[PDB]
């Protein structure tokens, strides 16, 4: 069970950690989070009281390094940072869990949502779409935009998602134009799946990534991607039999989890109804369409 | 974006476009099978594709061979005629391929545009006026190169004729459309209106009569008569 500390919290502020979170007050004395559970990636998240405009956090691996948060009062946002002196690190940690200045990630032992949300994200992958080499961790924030997005503009500080366009050469076939258009399955399974992806777990490894940058900071090129990778796939006369069911559950866990006020800004009505209702895959993702009729059933 | 009463102009100016209507590919008789059930059979078809300064037309014919073995023709058709249309422009030299396709039928659109991807600078564009361009089978002598056709063939026509040595094209669209409005809303008293003086006639090279520039005025007034009456009919008003 690892620990990321905060040096203090000198503005009040909403902390996430990954699908939790808690309110802190300006000089209140926290200082971190503990317990936080080995063998996933995670993401701590901010939105300051005073400016409910760019929540931003980071994306690390407990496993990768000693990581800390620590504001600065100059760039005037909470910091991600490692802590190479592995000594004065677990000094640290051992002071302030013993005077318990520190929340526990609260895990029930029965639930899975976090595992069930990152299955297939992997740190390499995200350090490959947001590119920051000289950290271990990754910062994402509500307004950073995609590659896609910036060809139709600072190329550092942008998601390098798998560009997806169904109108494009890469796309289609010369001479295969009606066949590639109305049956992506090429496109998915020799372009994307073969070619750049290499297998189906990167695929939904990146559809993952995608949902949760669209859910907890409100990106909106995050929320296009994640929309493209799945209609793509329900696009697809020709998917193999395990990528269906995989993500029939990725989606279910997804659409469990998203807050019921935000449907409208983060579900796209005409991705879903095709995917559901008229999509070559609109009988194969029965406990999608299960949550997605009782849960949302006016964006349908 | 869409071509409109507001920017009606742009179809006379020097930038080379061409309209696309589909709306004659996909033609079909309906009729009763032996046991009572009905049945489609497909006759030839054609693209209209029209240079609206020019008057240049490249009516491409559709043969029924091209509909033999194939599933949702109505589908089918829009995509045949994206591959043609694109077809037509790789055939033309550089100078001569179009800036911007206009489309008659949104339905159109994606077809073209996925069978146009290797021509960036070419604008697909829909249109908001209701061109009569159905009613291009009202015209004898393209009806009748359609319907002999044996095999796909490409006839090139101007449909203006020799219009443009004495009206500009603003004006020759003008007249074009008010014809075919008349043929398409009732086609009988159309022709009765351009075949009625047999003094005037069609010349080999021609499609339309010969008319003086005072009977093109006594006819575009009948056919404006022909379009109001046909309205208060349908309309009881």
């Amino acid at each position: 069970m690892n620990t990321v500390p905060f040096t203090s919290a000198p503005i009040e502020v909403t902390i996430g950690i990954d699908q939790y979170s808690f309110n802190v007050k300006e000089n209140q004395p926290f200082h971190g989070i503990k317990d936080i559970p080995i063998g996933h990636v995670h993401v701590i998240h901010f939105q300051h009281a005073d400016n409910s405009s760019m929540r931003y956090g980071y994306w690390f691996d407990c496993r990768m390094g000693n990581f800390y948060i620590q504001y600065d009062p100059k760039d005037g946002l909470y910091k991600m940072m490692e802590e190479r002196d592995g000594a004065k690190f677990e000094n640290i940690v051992h002071n302030f869990k013993e005077r318990q200045m520190m929340v526990s990630y609260p895990k029930i032992d029965e639930d899975d949502t976090w595992y069930n949300l990152t299955e297939f994200v992997q740190m390499d992958k995200i350090r490959k779409i947001v590119r920051k080499d000289e950290n271990q961790f990754s910062y994402v924030d509500s307004s950073m935009t995609t590659v896609q997005e910036n060809e139709l503009s600072d190329p550092a500080h942008s998601l390098n998602y798998t560009v997806i366009n169904f109108k494009s050469r890469e796309a289609i076939r010369p001479g295969h134009e009606m066949e590639d258009f109305l049956d992506k399955s090429y496109y998915l399974n020799t372009v994307m799946l073969q070619g750049i992806f290499k297998n189906s777990s990167n695929y939904f490894g990146e559809l993952q990534f995608a949902f949760l940058n669209a859910m907890f900071f409100g990106n909106y090129g995050s929320s296009l991607q994640w929309h493209a990778m799945i209609e793509l796939i329900c696009s697809s006369a020709t998917v193999p039999k395990h990528m269906l069911d995989k993500l029939d559950e990725i989606l279910y866990y997804q659409i469990k989890t998203l807050p019921e006020q935000y449907s409208d800004i983060l579900l796209n009505e005409r991705v879903w109804n095709i995917c559901l209702y008229s999509s070559f895959q609109k009988n194969s993702l029965h406990n999608t369409e299960k949550i997605m009729e009782n849960k949302y059933p006016e964006l349908l | 974006g869409a071509m409109n009463s507001s920017n009606y102009a742009e179809l006379f100016n020097n930038d080379i476009k061409l309209f696309v209507d589909d709306t004659n590919v996909y033609r079909v008789t309906v009729h009763k099978t032996f046991e009572g059930n009905v049945a489609t059979k497909a006759i030839n078809g054609c693209i209209f594709t029209l240079n609206p300064k020019t008057g240049h037309l490249f009516l491409k014919i559709i043969h029924t061979s091209v509909w033999a073995g194939q599933k949702r023709l109505s589908q089918l058709a829009k995509w045949k005629t994206a591959e043609e249309v694109s077809a037509l422009v790789r055939s033309l030299p550089k100078e001569e391929q179009p800036k911007q396709i206009i489309v008659t039928r949104k339905a159109m659109l994606d077809p073209l545009e996925v069978h146009m991807l290797d021509f960036p600078n070419i604008a697909i564009r829909p249109t908001e006026l209701r061109l009569p361009f159905s009613a291009a089978m009202s015209i004898d002598k393209l009806s009748d190169v359609v319907m002999k056709a044996t095999e796909p063939q490409m006839v090139l026509f101007n449909i203006y004729d020799d219009w443009l040595d004495r009206i500009s094209s603003y004006t020759a669209f003008s007249r074009l459309t008010l014809l075919l409005r008349a043929l398409k809303t009732n086609e009988e008293s159309a022709k009765m209106i351009l075949l009625s003086d047999p003094t005037i006639t069609i010349k080999s090279y021609h499609l339309w009569p010969s008319f003086t520039d005072e009977q093109w005025i006594t006819i575009e007034s009948q056919m404006r008569d022909l379009i109001l009456t046909e309205y208060g009919r349908k309309y009881n008003v």
